[PDB]
């Protein structure tokens, strides 16, 4: 009944800002402490959060993202069939003009990156890496990296032909953060498959290989 | 006849005087008990009042201290965020430096 | 005929005796009542004292714990502030150097 | 008499650390709340003595107290400016980061309180000869003081100030170079182009760097 009431408060999109902040804070508080309530009421909560991400009020969005971060951090398994949507919405939230929202979105992206099934994440992210606008592609590459850190050698190896084009073309991007992100992602691949990576990088210039090798040696120590 | 009545009178009067004295002592005991009741009542009153004030102050310090803890943890979180931002900014600058280092030579 | 007068005096005195007895009984009842009252207020004093005592002890424990939390949290806050300052100075130095190289 | 007990507590050099912490906290508290008219100097002396304490936290707290006295009653430092400055700048070379921080705060408050002319005059040879990071803090404080002077006084003091900034600009330590740049910017904020003839002996590159940072300060 308490959950239903909080849920009823949260259904008022773009209105009752203070009361809904209170409701969200209460949601987070309860999330920190029942465990079996989610089995019946999770999905509605998720849906409402994702709707509230589109709010006119920035702070409501940021708070919503912090809440999503907590829910992800406590009970990840229930996101299994909703990963692609969640990723997309979060990455979208990275394009917000308000800095606090982007920050909370980056935190949420980190935990999401440590929660979601890795294969599907990569598979979803590839066209996003290739086609999304700055800085969505940036957050997507970062997340892809954090995912690569959790994959097996065999699986990564099998997924490489799909992963690589985005990283190679992305390395030629004009935005410093993107190039840096691609270098780091390559470093993370190298951490897993080692020398086997080298034939995939035949299309890079010597300068870029220098830059990559430096960060590899840096990552080793 | 008459003598018996006189003797009965005297005895009855003695009993009366004894009863008067007895009643006076009992009224004294009543006064004593009453004062005792008043005293212990006042003691109970002071105990209740004092306990109330004491509890109020302790709860005040409790809530103040709680507010301080909450605020401090919030500020700590904010400092951690700022810390992270500064760290990645450093990292970024270093990357640019290495990149220029390869361009120039 | 003063015998009748003496008889009546006896009657009056007997009546007075009975009345005094009733009065004395009432006074004893009042003494008993006051005594019971004393016992009751005594019981209340005991329970009040006990309850307030345990409650105060509990509150003192929680208070001192919260104090410990404040100290630890503030120490961590100061240290975090130091790390932050150092990082800012690193940013500042690197940025200056970059501006120097660009020129 | 309340103050006197605290003062007597503070007379215990290098000992009774917690009790002297208590005394210092109480003194600061009093600073937040006319006594000084009669009792200032002695306290000041103890404070300076306290800068030489073995206990770092005692030093940092002392610097915060000094900061409070400076922030509340600057005028009383009139005849002790040179000394206090010397001591604070010396305190900037401490190995403890918290102490260096509190020293920067105290130096910061000091910079807005002390007579600007005497401050500059005292600071110049320190800039010219002191070791890192004393020279650095001296330059930064020089900047904060420069922000408070009229054009004419700065103009009168320029021939003395400039050599330290130029030589500091040639210092091997990056922080000193940057601080010197900022100080030059702060002078430029007041006297504008008049600075240029004093910089005729500078290379083109550092001139470029200066012009860029000036332009950054302008917008």
């Amino acid at each position: 009944d308490l959950v239903a009431e909080l849920l009823k408060e949260l259904s008022n999109h773009n209105e009752r800002v203070e009361e809904r902040k209170i409701a969200l804070y209460e949601l987070m508080k309860l999330t920190q402490e029942s465990f079996s309530v989610w089995d019946e009421h999770f999905k509605t909560i998720l849906l409402l959060l994702l709707e509230t991400l589109g709010d006119k009020e920035p702070t409501i969005r940021a708070l919503a993202l912090k809440v999503l971060r907590e829910i992800l951090r406590h009970q990840p398994a229930r996101f299994k069939n909703y990963a692609e949507l969640t990723v997309m919405k979060t990455l979208e939230a990275h394009k917000d003009p308000h800095k606090e929202v982007v920050r909370s979105a980056e935190e949420a992206a980190s935990v999401l990156a440590t929660s979601i099934s890795p294969e599907q994440c990569i598979k979803v992210l590839c066209p996003i890496i290739q086609t999304a606008d700055y800085p969505i592609n940036l957050a997507a590459i970062k997340m892809q990296t954090k995912v690569i850190e959790r994959v097996s050698k065999e699986t990564l190896n099998l997924l490489l032909p799909e992963i690589m084009p985005g990283l190679i073309q992305g390395y030629d991007n004009s935005e410093s953060s993107v190039r840096k992100a691609c270098v780091f992602c390559l470093v993370a691949v190298h951490a897993v498959i080692g020398d086997e990576l080298k034939p995939h990088l035949s299309q890079l210039t010597g300068s870029k290989m220098k830059l990559l090798n430096l960060y590899i040696k840096r990552a080793q120590t | 006849s008459t003598t018996a009545l006189q003797e009965a009178l005297k005895e009855k009067q003695q009993h009366i005087e004894q009863l008067l004295a007895e009643r006076d002592l009992e009224r004294a005991e009543v006064a004593k008990a009453t004062s005792h009741v008043g005293e212990i009542e006042q003691e109970l009153a002071l105990a209740r009042d004092g306990h109330d004030q004491h509890v109020l102050e302790l709860e005040a310090k409790m809530d103040q201290l709680r507010t301080m803890v909450e605020a401090a943890d919030r500020e700590k979180v904010e400092l951690l965020n700022q810390l992270e931002e500064e760290k990645r900014k450093v990292e970024d600058l270093q990357f640019r430096v290495e990149e220029e280092s390869i361009t120039k030579g």
